[PDB]
This record gives C-alpha cells, structure tokens and sequence, in this order.
C-alpha cells in the first residue's frame, strides 16, 4: 500500500443581519439605516457553515 | 375576500409602540388584523415616530359599515 497524504483548509460561513422588527423576524436589505437615537436595535448572527 | 386572507398578529404595530424603522415593502394582499394591537388600524393621523416606524400612515375617512362591499380609500 502506497499512501498519498494530502491536506487543505476551509472557511466556514457565518453572518449577521439587522432584524427590522422586535422578536427578530425580518432582515434588513438596505445598505444604510438612518434612525433615531431613542429607537432600539435588533440584530442577530446566523451560521450557514 | 373575507375567507381568503393572511392574519397579522404583531403586537408592535400598535399606535402606542415607541419607535423603530420597519417598512412594509413586502406586504401583498388582503390581511386580517388580530392581536393585542386590536382589530382595526388607524383612523386619524397618529403623531410622528410611532408604531415602530419613523413615518407611519393611517386611513383617512371612516371604516365602512357592515354590508358595504369593496371600498376605495387612500391611506
Ligand atoms: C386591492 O384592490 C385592487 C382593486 O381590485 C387590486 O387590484 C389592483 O387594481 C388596480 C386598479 O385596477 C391595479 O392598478 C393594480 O395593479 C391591481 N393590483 C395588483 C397587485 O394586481 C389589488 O391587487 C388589491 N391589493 C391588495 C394589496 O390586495
Ligand atoms: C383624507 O381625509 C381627510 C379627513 O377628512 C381629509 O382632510 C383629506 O383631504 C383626505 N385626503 C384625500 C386625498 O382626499
């Protein structure tokens, strides 16, 4: 038996998205947000790897 | 009509809700308003920066009574 040993390295896919709503329901598709400082943020991070 | 609809149970759509930025680019069709927010939407111009949105809308005019049919309005 002849053993050819090979290797490599991979990158997992991890993301986040700004949920437009409370309860973290709908992502934001615009490229910029103009908001009020008194409003609240709702963001989360996905894992598609 | 009254049989074909999608209910919407979002307690944050109330006139009481403080402020947010959600924008309904994707709401297509007939919908049924159900939940703590109530059964009917706004009738007068609610003050600005309410309902989890910077610029809310509202139906001007009144709700049609029972047995009135399809009514055209401009929110
Ligand atoms: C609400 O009612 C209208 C009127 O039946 C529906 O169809 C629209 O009608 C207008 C006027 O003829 C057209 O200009 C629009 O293109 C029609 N809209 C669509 C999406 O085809 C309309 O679909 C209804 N809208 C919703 C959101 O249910
Ligand atoms: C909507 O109704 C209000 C209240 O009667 C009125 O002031 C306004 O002019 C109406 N808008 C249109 C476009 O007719």
């Amino acid at each position: 038996a002849l053993n050819i040993r090979v290797g490599g390295t991979g990158m997992f896919t991890v993301r986040m998205a700004l949920f437009q709503t409370p309860s973290y329901t709908q992502p934001y598709q615009g490229s910029s947000v103009t908001l009020s400082t008194e409003a609240f943020l709702y963001v989360g991070t996905m894992l598609d790897g | 009509p009254c049989q074909a609809h999608r209910t919407l149970d979002e307690y944050w759509r109330s006139t009481e809700y403080g402020e947010g930025y959600a924008c309904d680019t994707d709401l297509r069709g007939w919908y049924r308003f159900v939940g703590q927010g109530g059964a009917r939407m706004a009738e007068t111009c609610v003050p600005v920066l309410r309902c989890n949105t910077a610029a809310p809308m509202w139906l001007n005019g009144t709700h049609p009574s029972s047995d009135e049919g399809i009514v055209s309005r401009k929110a």
